[PDB]
């Protein structure tokens, strides 16, 4: 039933008698269900060491993963572009995922397109699907570029994306001169960010493997900023804004932050922003190229010192304070601009609020997934603010980055208690907060549903979920956020601190039980 | 209008190469109350054109992510590499009651998670390893499916042979399913793939069981998928005129449910388009009857219990006008409530394969008019059934393209879109209120006068929110 | 007993079987205790509508007033100049008040200073403090300015603030030319934000009402921005920012925004930034002068119209959306810039965020509080977001405040079950969200203790706290925040809709009870 | 370093003017091993310069946010206008058990909010209005307490009368307070003001009553349970063998409060704040009274044995046994933390106790306390200091801002043990900070399970690493 007045979604409607009494009655009559102390039974052995045991020991199933497919990072690089329609040479579903996933993240429109190869192109190829797809986008959506990935099934039967795009352009589907960059990007091989690296180092020497003649190293004194897989609109904004800032010159080499931030004002923007094809064909002329998340763009490395004769600088990713600095003073170094008062001044802000909230972090020990790059960066800032990454986990790892990682933890006293995983996943990590319980989880909102196996264990193992990461579909707006620099570092801190103090309030709210620790003040 | 309709899809073809153009306009057309048969007036159920950006799936999203993934006590396995699983993992609310991880499993993504190695060995082992695990892991699975994705096929792996041996190795229920996303041209054909299976696999299984205890009033619901609780809301109506809904499929269904309807008098089919497989199935081996029903609104929700009454006795038929007049003063509230402020309002809806024409009776019941509508992958014989709901001179758009879909609403400037995630946030900043009509844009139930209340709300909130006359600054 | 490596604080310590027996047989051994059954008893009557209407009735009694006393305002009003030193003339305990709860609000040095007026100044004035108090002060602490206010004890007295000053400069405790500007400050009249606006006026009157010969209206082509209480960094930030944007010059009269955020970099800075004395001497050569909160600003209103000549502009707080539009459009007309693409731009993305957060945000109900400028921004934005706000309760507000509050209820749908309250405290609001639950609370911290009294009478009678307002001393850092102009918008949507989301999650938690509805996406 | 210390001084008051200069020279000492009448070498207890940024608060704060706000199941009234009521609201972590609003109070403001017509009216009506209100609001409150803010005392009130009166008109017992900010110096004459209206008022009320004592009936006074410290006490108490009979006032009700002239010892751990009422109790009753101290292990073992001799060999055997069972938990902790302590400087400027109560504590960790002083104290509290103080330290009386600062620039000690007005002005120039009033939000540190946090809160601040970030790398 319904109240006109006080509607009734389905929370909490099902839980009237009536909906419930038939909820029971479906049960016992037709689901032929485990009686409930089996499901208690098995449920406190999900949690045991015993099952961790087991757990760990899988090689073929995977469960829950903390990854996605290359092309999805294909799509994401090929939005940083002026005018540029991702165009994925495969299946259409593939796009259907991507542009979904995309949407519900940022909760924006996602352009991206297939060429719909079916039956009929796994045995003959997809050639006929390039030919009319790529006319048919760029006459329907005036591109003003096409970045060409696949899908999995356009990999296994052998599709040459060089020989179809060069095949569309000799028979006249599509101009000479129009670009058409290309990436193979097999799903079968590494993750989503192996996709973002492919797609970018195919984009820049599409513009300059055939220019370097007139090439000069250093000629047009900005710096190259390659920003890797990233879905927070802050940290593009902190990047260009420090740099701006320190007055350097800087060409940031895929730039989604306009296209995946339009504003409502009546009219629906297909294109934004994004890096202009000019600097791509100027870029090669750059005193040199940093790589924001460098673990996860090792073909672009190559191209970069190989081609453009640029001298890629060992920086981490700029997360924390120590990151942060160094990414600075390498800047610095590389253009001549000096650090200016007003970053230092940030800096020690940052510094100031560590100080002001080390008592509440101090001793936290935290679970944490993600991609390479940002998880490392997090498990240096959650060091440096006296917090014990305890799980640190990293689906997509592989065995050289989790040899870095260890070695940062080994040089602090808080990564004692900490082990690195590469290769696991949230069932996986699931079993690791039940046998080894931390304070909180730092990750996507996949975790969600390991804090919900927590507290069915017990209020007193509840694991709360702290959203740093991608994907976040539960909450809104937080895509807006920022990681990198010390406005991340400022923003993860105080996060970190109320999480923590709100957990307090919750657990010290009990009237004459426990709110004799219900502080006003903290 | 009707000519200026016509004149506008010449008008947006004039962009296309000749091509595609010729195709798209076999897709496009205006209705007409004077014919009958859509065979004479639309194509679909056809390839999508390269490169337009059509909103359609694949055939794993038809079957995984539709048919077999609400089923909650099996586990389903994606096999193949780790995107499909992923990007499926609990995005379509098919809501169900269990404790998930035990012995639901719904909202988890299980994967063999190819990497290149499988590629060029196979992954029949691999699967084979995977089953093993999966029962120690996961002891109170009652079954297993196997999704196939794109390279299954393509590198030649037999599914099949793995799912015979380790079925009878562990006296398991182990479904293999062939919907490879390259087949097909859509969902619809993971729909297809996926009732096979099920008649192939899973239906069977009780033809010579007699310990079941039948009663006259035996039935099944039979495509609802309880998004949002959507099956929930119809059961308990069912249930109250007197009948026993034995199975759900596959919202919030369980294995067992399945097996038990070759013993039910009557298939109540909301789907049509992602079950009438089975349904004729069912009629044709068991003798089954089944019937199309719509739960969108009261106006179809009352037909439809009368109808469904009519094939029983003069009890359950009492019965029904007693849940008739007991919703009555409700749903008349939410009329009487919500009506004044939807009245002479322009819809144009884009969904899947029902939606775009289940739901035109609840908009109308709240004095709305649909001015468009069309499907992603819905064959003639839903557009045959799509005019007879749709009003004259509508605009009918099969396999929409991007394009298309933005200049129809350009001009035809409904007060309303209900469609999809992909086309949500596109028209928001057009300035037209959006309802996501899959996931009810997180709210629900829709279904039975319960749904409707919910409905009648959801609309209102959105037509008549404030933000809407915010776009434009003060200062151009 | 303690772990060694498990130490346990306060809580939960004390939870422990041997300390829950020793305080057991305190309350039975001594301390008379009512028995619990009487203490539910009372408990469930003090949240009765019958407790509402006796609770309502009160005249004399004032139970967790929402308000403080007027020097504080004063304090933070000269803290917004540079190196300026505030001094409250009278007793020494209000000082150590005002800077421990400014202390704890920004989690930052407060300098304030007193002249510990005692039983001696009872009778014969503080005339010698003053002198050696500004004598003192001045050579110990080196300010450029002493803004001068009092406490309650020295206006009951009544000494003569001007003559005070005026004899120390004569009998040379302090140079003729040292700027002393006062103001009279009685803590039995209005409260902190009277305080506020009667110190401003006194600057303003000490540095220009002599010297208006020489003035010109628009002469230096600025704007005068009074900004009033206000508490947040990011309010302070947001509007030069938005004015730099628009190329407006402007004077910032007050500005703590350095002061109060300075960094931990090895030395302590007593003083930095600021309006300079300069500023408030050329201020009536502006060609305008804004008022950033008008409802507790009318003594610096006349002053700049009766002194300066200028036609203050009638402009309601910048907060929320429209009027956000009205202060730069105002803004605009005085300044002849014209609004920028930039801010544009953030407008329609305020815009967006709306549209795509409104779902969740219809209809809800809240109770909140605040200053009068405060609170009916926020009762502007929540209408605007289609939210219902519900209890409006305005301790320190008066008859005309509330009035135009009621007028902007009544011109939206979502203000018909609202009521706006004065003279009221949180007491009254305990009542209101018993009687009349609504779904949130917007408050400052002291809201805590509505949401535990809630909690204590059912899971499902919790009514949770947002923390919006001041003081906020149970949370680190939301004192870098920002609630005016889009930006602050953008904040107070996100905060409002995740706060809904977060406590959806709560209630859909339970395992194969309520998380049916734990969607993964919302 | 002796002379480099006096020097440090004469230096630091070359910026005052004549007078101030002359003052605070009175109030800044070297400490010396040859003296035990400190009036030969520091002055105490005298009113503050004008303009020089004292730390201290008001008698106001002595009384009612020290000595009666943390009475729990009264109510207690800040009389006057609204400020002095909502900056002490729960800013102190008095800690007590009860339901708050119902039958208990701590954290409430309860205030008569003066507005400018009871300054010319006078405030006396709105009292005797606002007690009747209070009765029908909060009926369970076992009495009533007004505290005077500063305009009480000078326009003339007699709350003396509104109390007496009020009182036998309800039967309920109701406490006038002249607290009024202006008296005194700081809040050490709340203390004594407070003191007085316990006995006036409160203390005889059974006199000629009705309780059944026993031998080994103690009080605990002046220990005010911060964060728990009081509760960490009482429990070795009783575990020795002794029965708390009250407990003044940390967590203190006023019917504890009415049987304390029934137990056989006062145990007093702030002599400053309660001497006054000690010395009351034992000329009127022939209590005799002690002071105690447990902070750290060394002063709480020696305080339980000094404690255990004013009774019988059983409570002797039973103090031997708690020693016994804490040593190895206090043992761990320092094996732990005093290495990472050891040898590192700390200097104190709390209020009326713990500058000299906790150096025990500091010494068990290896630590050293350079430098120390009250904002409050008397010249018997500095005698109290010399004896617990090194050679050579030095001593701050009512020290100013700017001497702290200066004096601090110079020693650079490792720690700060001091106040929220403090805090955060060190922690920029790069000293570990530790609030030693409110523990931080931590504690509690009195007795063995103190200990323990305490060791813990230290060496996470002073050990931290944000300590050595203050620095850029690139501003050297
Ligand atoms: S199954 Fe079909 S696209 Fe019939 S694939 Fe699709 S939960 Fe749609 S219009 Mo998403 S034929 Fe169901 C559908 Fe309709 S997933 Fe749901 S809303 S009624
Ligand atoms: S009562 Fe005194 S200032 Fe003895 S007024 Fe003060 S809770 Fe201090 S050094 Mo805050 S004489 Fe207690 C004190 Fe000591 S408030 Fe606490 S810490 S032991
Ligand atoms: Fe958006
Ligand atoms: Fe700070
Ligand atoms: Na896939
Ligand atoms: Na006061």
């Amino acid at each position: 039933s319904q109240q006109v007045d006080k509607i009734k979604a389905s929370y909490p409607l099902f839980l009237d008698q009536d909906y419930k009494d038939m909820l029971a009655k479906k049960r016992d009559g037709f689901e032929e269900k485990y009686p409930q102390d089996k499901i208690d039974e098995v449920f406190q052995w999900t949690t045991t060491k015993e099952y961790q045991e087991l757990n760990f020991q899988r090689e073929a199933l995977t469960v829950n993963p903390a990854k996605a497919c290359q092309p999805l990072g294909a799509v994401l690089c090929a939005l940083g572009f002026e005018k540029t329609m991702p165009y994925v040479h495969g299946s259409q579903g593939c796009v259907a995922y991507f542009r979904s996933y995309f949407n519900r993240h940022f909760r924006e429109p996602v352009s991206c397109v297939s060429d719909s190869m079916t039956e009929d192109a796994a045995v003959f190829g997809g050639q006929q699907n390039m030919k009319d797809g790529l006319q048919n986008c760029k006459a329907t959506y005036k591109p003003d570029m096409i970045a060409v990935s696949t899908t999995c099934m356009a990999e296994v039967i052998g599709d040459d994306l060089n020989a179809f795009i060069n095949n569309s352009k000799k028979e006249g589907f599509i101009p000479d001169e129009f670009p058409v960059p290309f990436a193979h990007t097999p799903a079968f091989v590494g993750s989503h960010v192996t996709g973002w690296d492919n797609m970018f180092e195919g984009i820049a020497r599409y513009f300059t493997l055939k220019s370097m003649d007139d090439k000069v190293v250093g000629s047009n004194k900005k710096i190259n900023i390659v920003p890797g897989f990233e879905t927070y609109l802050g940290n593009f904004r902190v990047i260009k804004r420090m740099l701006s800032e320190m007055g350097v010159g800087y060409s940031l080499l895929s730039d989604p932050e306009e296209v995946l931030d339009t504003p409502a004002d009546g009219q629906f923007r297909m294109y934004a922003g994004g890096t202009t094809q000019e600097e791509m064909k100027d870029a090669p002329n750059a005193l040199n190229t940093v790589l924001l998340q460098p673990w996860h763009l090792e073909k672009t490395k190559k191209f970069v010192e190989g081609t453009w004769k640029h001298e890629v600088p060992k920086l981490n990713i700029p997360m924390g304070l120590d990151w942060t600095d160094e990414f600075l003073m390498k800047v610095s170094e590389i253009s001549g601009q000096p650090i200016p008062a007003s970053l230092t001044k940030e800096r020690g802000r940052l510094v100031d609020m560590m100080t002001d909230s080390h008592t509440w972090l101090h001793g936290k020990r935290f679970a944490l997934w993600g991609d390479p790059d940002f998880v490392m960066g997090l498990v240096k800032f959650l060091l440096e603010l006296g917090c014990e990454p305890v799980h640190i986990l990293c689906h997509n790892g592989n065995k050289r980055w989790k040899k870095a990682v260890d070695a940062i933890l080994a040089a602090s006293p808080y990564g004692k208690n900490a082990t690195v995983y590469i290769g696991k996943d949230l069932w996986h990590l699931r079993s690791l907060v039940f046998t080894d319980k931390p304070d909180f989880m730092i990750g996507n909102s996949y975790g969600k549903f390991i804090q919900r196996d927590t507290l069915h264990k017990g209020k007193e193992f509840e694991v709360p979920l702290i959203r740093i990461g991608f994907p976040i579909f539960d909450r809104h707006h937080l895509h807006r956020s920022t990681t990198l620099g010390y406005e991340g570092a400022m923003q993860i801190l105080t996060t970190l601190v109320n999480s923590i103090l709100e957990r307090l309030d919750e657990e010290t709210r009990g009237m004459q039980a426990t709110d004799y620790n219900h502080d006003l003040v903290r | 209008s009707r000519e200026e309709v016509e004149s506008l899809i010449q008008e947006v073809l004039e962009v296309y190469p000749e091509k595609a153009r010729k195709d798209r306009n076999k897709h496009l057309a205006v209705n007409d109350p004077a014919v009958t048969q859509s065979k004479k007036c639309i194509i679909s159920n056809k390839k999508s054109q390269p490169g337009l950006m059509t909103i359609r799936g694949c055939a794993y999203a038809g079957s995984k992510g539709v048919v077999w993934g609400p089923i909650k006590d099996m586990i389903h396995i994606s096999h193949g590499p780790v995107g499909c699983g992923q990007y499926s993992r609990a995005g379509r609310r098919n809501y169900y009651i269990g404790t998930t991880g035990v012995n639901a499993f719904v909202t988890m993504n299980f994967t063999s998670d190819f990497q290149e190695k499988d590629i060029v060995f196979g992954g029949d082992k691999k699967l084979a390893k995977l089953i093993d695990e999966v029962e120690t892991l996961f002891p109170l699975n009652k079954g297993i499916s196997v999704q196939s994705e794109c390279p299954i096929g393509l590198i030649g792996d037999d599914i099949e042979s793995v799912s015979k041996v380790k079925g009878a190795e562990l006296s398991k229920t182990i479904v293999p399913v062939r919907c490879e996303g390259f087949r097909g041209v859509s969902q619809s054909l993971g729909h297809h793939i996926a009732n096979d299976a099920v008649r192939d696999w899973v239906l069977g299984k009780r033809d010579e069981d007699t310990t079941f205890a039948s009663t006259p009033y035996d039935v099944a619901i039979i495509g609802d998928y309880n998004i949002g609780g959507d099956a929930w809301s119809s059961r308990i109506l069912l249930e109250e005129m007197g009948l026993r809904c034995v199975a759900q499929w596959s919202g919030d269904g369980s294995i067992s449910e399945i097996e038990l309807t070759p013993k039910v008098k009557l298939n109540l089919v909301h789907c049509y388009r992602s079950m009438n497989y089975i349904s004729r199935h069912m009629e044709e081996k068991y003798g089954i009857p089944w019937m199309e029903y719509n739960f969108f609104g009261p106006t179809k929700t009352i037909e439809s219990l009368r109808a469904i009454a009519a094939k029983f006795d003069e009890s359950i038929q009492k019965k029904c006008e007693e849940v008739i007049a007991k919703y009555k003063p409700e749903w008349e509230a939410v009329v009487a409530k919500y009506r004044p402020r939807l009245e002479g309002k322009r819809v144009m809806l884009y969904i899947g394969g029902l939606r775009p024409r289940h739901v035109i009776g609840a908009y109308e019941d709240l004095g709305m008019e649909v001015v468009g509508t069309g499907y992603e992958f819905a064959h003639n014989d839903d557009y045959d059934r799509t005019m007879k709901e749709m009003g004259d001179s509508t605009l009918l758009y099969d396999d929409v393209t991007g394009y298309e879909f933005e200049e129809f609403v350009k001009r035809i400037k409904p007060d309303l879109i209900g469609s999809g995630i992909k086309e949500k946030f596109i028209f928001q900043k057009m300035g037209i209120p959006f309802r996501e009509m899959h996931s009810w844009d997180y709210s629900g139930p829709y279904h039975g006068f319960d749904g409707f209340a919910i409905f009648a709300r959801d609309m209102d909130m959105t037509l008549n929110n404030p933000c809407w006359k915010k776009l434009q600054a003060p200062w151009e």
